[PDB]
């Protein structure tokens, strides 16, 4: 089962199972798209820890070009070599004039949307390549995006983007179509293509520049320098309010309490990989307790903001990557004030993992980057707070207790999510759980 | 002192081609473990007012003379930023070059705010005038009448201490002052300027001289102690292009030491480098993330 | 021009008239302007005072330095109380400057070596020292009491705003002889033409072609937004405006094939697009016009480190007809009104200059380049390599060739309009008179001295920045591209570098600025050239040849490349 070609399944960095020690991995589908393809479902059974299907359209023969061949050869059937579709540019060609008809093959169902895909274009695949996807860029006219993690759908990263440009909320990259199967029971969505949002750049690199600014040549005032990123980030704020407010018209609005004893499970798991984190603990639960029996306002939400999942074009901001992160949690809805909170849990990470690259960067003074750090993180959650507040009559900060809050539960899973992987990174959620 | 650097490291940049520095470095016999060569920018021996050369070992012997630039100097100690015609993309190549190359380096006073001289006053004076602190009566130097001044200061339009002082530079941060300073700094943050191995790595292009220090990771450690960097310099006064070969590190990140910024990953193929005419750029090549 | 009852007026046909050039229609997008003051350049009668002779001797530096286009602001007599922006006599040089006459002189010695001459010309208001504004006010019942916009009271269109708010307490002036209101959209003393008047649009029609008869090569029409007034409107942009402006193109094609008509209409980018005309007939209003916030934003780009202050205003640019160019220079004033244009809709970066510690600085003053830059060589070389690479066609402001600087304390106008520096020599090698004569001192400080900054010490040394923009100039005349080619933005991982592609159906060719001062990596895809070789242009240096993978390209702070994309053979 598998069988050699399993080995090149577990070198992705979108495969998961590297550390969940599996038993029996056999590949569960297998439909034949054309001559030399087939879009195979694979299924990973892990033992002590629950099962995950991948997807993977392999092709057989030749597979050029010679610029891919380490990242594309998957092994060798009889009798010619097999590797995955998205490297040959004849076989992406197929799988988007599939998209188009719009097709069906035996179980795996294509549609688009009212529009005009583009085909006749040239396309490469995208260097950073996600652990939930893979990503081809046809032309500079649509990017194709086959799930290479499928669990059983709706895929939020499709449905949320298909409302809110029907609605026609401009901060979203337009889609044009996607395809899904129906595996066993329940459905799977398979992948999407969209309107490529070409000569774009992250809102991470973008605020990495603006905290470079600063730092080097320093000592001359976060408001003086001519890299302030406190115009974009104001800019941003209104973005992400945009979206929210959109989404509630569509979605509705329902009120809740907050999660006490579910975010209090939270608080008490991150405890097991304690570290001064324990001291903290009775200040953090007295936080907590405090707005215990409060009602909330829940919408549909991001569920997973930060400046890597935001995009800047000319003519606007962009919102990507809808993952969110249990994919019936993750459509439940939400207080937006976790989303603004992942925002600006997001600036303090930009600011100092530059005052970490800036303690590289040894020795004397590190403490006026430390200044100069909290000056800009400050100010620009500010001017964020700022024009989301100016988009939609509420303000997050005027409702403070209730963000103070997610920010505390985004500083604690960012603690665990990072000590156990990352050592060096402890500092930062400790002192920014200390800071707040 | 490693004395003919300066005169082979100038005609290399007058022709444009590596080779001229590449030669002294490669006939450069072993020094013992605490020995250590000393560097500065100059053509001349304070003492003897004489240019080092040897008739035999030294190739470039008749090729100094015949050089115009080098014809008129003969004799007389000058500045870096006369030697340079008060270029400042060369001031900074050639301060660039003496920080980064092995032994360590002597700066000479007044330089890092690029002052000049007056040769007029004698063929060893001609560098000793008063340093120009300020754009005020005798730069700043002296409170005495300008008459009872042991030298007087530099008036030209280029040089002089109206245009060229301390106080001036201090503001700007673009200041050749505060660029000096930065740099400096920089080097002192990193060991493999001043002890570290100095490998040569060639390429395709006879203008640009491309070579890594390197400094051995003692008993552990991952920091800017212990760090390999690479140096790209662009003697052609016209942009190159240079493809290097960095195979031996592979997987590393190139990490630009000025601005902290990241580069792409260095891969099997040749590495491409772009400099614009007389630029340089310094490189810390990072590890990989475990 | 004189009176007998209607003001009489010179002809044509007693001047000569200059060498015409083969016609052209096309030389204006690719044409490289230089804005040159005749009272600044060079004088040659020791009066202190730049002549139309001086800057004819001076022709041969301007040929030298590759320009194709003399723009000329206004030379016309004058009483100079706004900078000649008020004129006197349509007919009738400025008489320090020289006669008519000495025009045709300038005219013929450029045309011989293929420079043409352009020159403002405004179209709204006359001083109230024309012949024709004392005719109106001393003979109301006369042929030119209607010329002017009178009135009985100070009320009529009241929603039009005062464009010198803190000088003009309105924009109606009481006149004493007359005993009425005349209406002014500028100072007081520059009262508005009426153009609901037939009289008067013949009238200024015959201005124009008065002067192309002489054999000028063009116009820019200044103040043309504020012609017509019409109640329960600002009186800006009005239909009738347009209609008057579309005569005015039909009279150049019919009678003068190969000029051009640029428009001075300071407003946002998709406001003047309006005055190039109906694009289903290409074009039948201006040939061009300027996109004003593209400097501010360039600058503003360049201090936050990232290109798409610049990338927005390109994108928001609307198409225009295929006659017409834009028009691009590096200043982020409007020399007529000193006013920087902003759409507090439009403009994004609206709150974002009065927070900028350098531009707050600057509010309504010229400035020049060297001095807009703090004198960073490296910035001054950026800007220029953006300004001959962008779309559109360039204007070079005179001095800026050598990095002259500015006097501010002169006037908010006068600052960029001191002595061009020729020498060392005493005023600069500007006159020959005495220093207390000059017009106006030649710049005597440490930085931007004539002592240190002019054109006889920059001509030695190839590495001077005369000498390196003039190379600049010799490059971008050698690529159609730069001129008339297409505009596509690369984009790019990196936020500090913006890399474009000009292109002709015959040169590809790529150009990426860095806009931060760090060295800069930045990743481009060019796939759809590959197997191409770029060469850079300054050196004629190959690079690898493009492939499947992103081509890598370094640049140092504030640097720029220019390549040619070339075919494999
Ligand atoms: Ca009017």
């Amino acid at each position: 089962m598998s069988v050699e070609f399993e080995d090149w399944l577990t070198q992705q960095r979108w495969y998961a199972g590297r550390n969940r020690e599996l038993v029996s991995a056999t590949t569960a589908m297998a439909v034949r798209l054309r001559d030399g393809l087939e879009l195979v479902l694979l299924q990973a059974n892990y033992a002590d820890g629950p099962d995950e299907r991948y997807q993977v359209i392999v092709a057989t023969g030749s597979g050029p070009i010679d610029e891919y061949s380490v990242v594309a050869t998957i092994g060798i059937a009889d009798g010619q070599t097999a590797y995955d579709a998205l490297y040959d540019p004849d076989a992406t060609r197929y799988l988007l004039s599939l998209i188009d008809e719009s097709a069906t093959v035996q179980n795996v169902r294509f549609v688009r949307e009212p529009d005009v895909e583009l085909p006749l274009d040239a396309p490469p695949r995208v260097f950073g390549a996600e652990q939930s996807n893979t990503s081809v860029v046809f032309g500079e006219d649509a990017i194709f995006k086959l799930f290479r993690r499928i669990t059983p759908g709706v895929h939020p990263d499709i449905e949320l983007n298909r409302v809110l440009a029907r609605a026609g909320n401009p901060h979203v990259a337009r889609l044009l179509g996607s395809f899904e199967t129906e595996w066993e029971g329940e459905p799977y969505a398979l992948g999407m293509v969209t309107e490529f949002a070409a000569n774009s750049a992250e809102g991470w690199d973008m605020a990495t520049t603006s905290t470079r600014d600063l730092f080097a040549e320093g000592d001359l005032y976060a408001e003086e320098v001519g890299g302030d990123f406190a115009g974009e980030a104001y800019r941003l704020g209104e973005a992400v309010a945009s979206v929210h407010a959109c989404l509630a018209h569509e979605l509705g609005t329902e009120e809740v309490p907050f999660p006490a004893d579910v975010m209090a499970q939270r608080l008490a798991a991150a405890v097991d990989a304690v570290p001064e984190l324990r001291e903290h603990v009775p200040q953090i639960e007295e936080r907590y307790h405090k707005l215990a029996d409060t009602t909330m306002t829940v919408q549909r939400v991001h569920g997973d903001l930060h400046l890597g999942q935001v995009l800047r074009t000319p003519k606007g901001w962009l919102l990507i990557d809808f993952e969110g992160e249990p994919l019936d949690e993750r459509r439940r809805p939400d207080t937006p004030v976790r989303d603004v909170a992942g925002i600006l849990r997001s600036f303090e990470y930009a600011a100092h993992q530059r005052l970490v690259d800036q303690a590289g960067d040894d020795d004397d003074r590190a403490r006026q980057l430390a200044a100069r750090a909290r000056e800009w993180v400050t100010r620009n959650c500010a001017s964020f707070c700022d024009g989301y507040a100016a988009e939609a009559g509420t303000d997050p900060r005027d409702s403070a207790d209730l963000l103070a809050a997610y920010e505390l539960d985004k500083a604690v899973y960012e603690a665990a999510y990072e000590a156990r992987h990352r050592p060096s990174w402890l500092p930062i959620p400790l002192g920014s759980i200390a800071r707040l | 002192f490693h004395f003919p650097l300066m005169p082979r490291i100038f005609m290399a940049v007058r022709r444009e081609s590596r080779f001229p520095i590449s030669e002294i470095l490669a006939q450069t016999p072993p020094i013992p473990d605490t020995a250590q060569w000393g560097i500065f920018l100059r053509n001349h021996d304070e003492l003897t007012l004489e240019m080092v050369t040897d008739e035999e070992r030294d190739y470039m012997y008749a090729e100094y003379a015949k050089d115009p630039r080098m014809k008129a100097n003969v004799g007389i100690r000058r500045r870096l930023a006369p030697l340079l015609e008060n270029d400042r993309n060369q001031i900074e190549l050639f301060t660039a070059l003496l920080l980064s190359l092995p032994g360590s380096p002597v700066l000479y006073y007044g330089d890092e705010i690029g002052m000049g001289d007056i040769i007029w006053l004698g063929d060893r004076d001609s560098v000793r005038t008063p340093m120009q602190w300020t754009p005020d009566r005798n730069a700043g130097f002296s409170k005495a009448t300008p008459g009872r001044l042991y030298l007087p200061p530099n008036q030209d339009a280029v040089y002089g201490y109206h245009s060229v002082n301390v106080e001036a530079q201090l503001d700007s941060s673009s200041s050749l002052l505060n660029w000096t300073r930065n740099m400096l700094a920089v080097r002192s943050r990193h060991d493999a300027f001043a002890v570290g191995t100095f490998r040569e790595l060639g390429g395709s292009n006879p203008s640009v001289l491309a070579y890594i220090r390197e400094v051995t990771r003692q008993q552990g450690d991952g920091g800017a102690k212990t760090d390999a960097v690479l140096c790209v310099n662009n003697l052609s006064r016209f942009p190159q292009p240079i493809e290097l070969n960095l195979q031996q590190w592979a997987g590393y990140i190139p990490v630009e030491m000025t601005g902290y910024v990241e580069f792409p990953s260095i891969g099997q193929l040749p590495y491409l480098l772009t400099l614009p005419g007389h630029g340089f750029y310094w490189f810390q090549l990072r590890e990989p993330d475990p | 021009h004189v009176e007998a009852g209607i003001v009489e007026h010179p002809n044509a046909e007693d001047f000569g008239h200059a060498r015409t050039l083969p016609t052209d229609t096309n030389w204006f997008k690719h044409a490289v302007f230089y804005e040159v003051l005749v009272r600044a350049f060079y004088d040659s009668n020791a009066d202190g005072i730049g002549d139309l002779r001086g800057l004819t001797e001076k022709l041969d530096y301007i040929k030298w330095l590759g320009v194709d286009c003399l723009w000329l602001p206004p030379f016309y007599d004058s009483p100079l109380r706004d900078g000649g922006y008020d004129i006197r006599d349509f007919y009738k040089v400025l008489p320090e400057f020289g006669t008519v006459d000495d025009f045709v002189t300038l005219l013929d010695a450029a045309h011989r070596r293929g420079i043409r001459i352009i020159t403002d010309l405004v179209m709204n208001h006359t001083s109230d020292q024309h012949e024709w504004f004392q005719e109106s006010r001393h003979n109301p019942d006369g042929p030119y009491g209607d010329f002017y916009v009178w009135s009985d009271t100070s009320d009529r269109y009241p929603d039009a705003r005062i464009i010198f708010v803190d000088t003009e307490e309105s924009n109606w002036t009481f006149d004493p002889v007359r005993r009425q209101f005349y209406w002014h959209r500028f100072f007081s003393h520059q009262p508005d033409l009426n153009y609901d008047n037939p009289a008067v649009q013949e009238a200024m029609l015959d201005v124009l072609r008065f002067w192309l008869d002489l054999g000028i090569d063009g116009f820019r029409l200044d103040a043309v937004p504020y012609l017509f007034e019409r109640e329960g409107t600002n009186c800006e942009n009005l239909p009738e405006t347009h209609a008057f402006l579309k005569r005015c193109r039909k009279a150049i094609d019919d009678e003068y094939p190969g000029r051009v008509l640029l428009a001075e209409a300071n407003q946002w980018p998709a406001d003047v697009v309006a005055y190039f005309g109906d694009p289903d007939t290409g074009g039948d209003e201006c040939h061009m016009a300027f996109h004003f916030p593209l400097m501010p934003r360039i600058f503003m780009a360049v201090r936050r480190e990232s290109r798409f202050p610049i990338s927005e205003i390109l994108a928001q640019t609307p198409p225009i007809p295929d006659t017409a160019q834009w028009g691009i220079f590096l200043r982020n004033h409007d020399e007529l009104t000193l006013e920087m244009v902003t759409d507090e809709e439009r403009d994004y970066m609206y709150a974002e200059y009065a927070k900028d510690p350098r531009m707050k600085a600057n509010v309504g003053i010229r400035r020049r380049l060297a001095p807009l830059l703090e004198n960073d060589r490296n910035q001054i070389e950026l800007f220029t390599a953006l300004l001959l690479s962008l779309p559109g066609s360039p204007v070079l402001y005179y001095g800026d060739e050598i990095g002259m600087g500015d006097i501010i304390w002169l006037g908010d106008r006068d600052s960029v309009r001191t002595p061009m520096q020729w020498t060392p020599d005493r005023n600069a090698g500007f006159s020959k008179a005495t220093p207390g004569r000059l017009y106006l001192p030649p710049n005597q400080d440490a930085v931007y001295g004539y002592h240190s900054v002019n054109v006889e010490a920059q001509l030695d040394s190839s590495s001077s920045l005369l000498n390196w923009t003039r190379n600049m100039l010799a490059v971008r005349s050698r690529h159609d591209a730069f001129a008339v080619g297409t505009f596509r933005e690369l984009g790019g991982s990196n936020p500090s570098v913006l890399a474009y592609i000009r292109e002709v159906t015959t040169d590809a060719v790529l150009c990426v600025n860095n806009l931060s001062r760090f060295p800069q990596p930045i990743e481009l895809n060019l796939q759809q050239w590959a197997g191409y070789i770029p060469v850079e242009m300054t050196g004629y240096v190959e690079f690898p040849s493009i492939g499947q993978l992103p081509y890598l390209l370094t640049l140092p702070g504030h640097g720029f490349y220019w390549f040619q994309l070339r075919e494999p053979d």
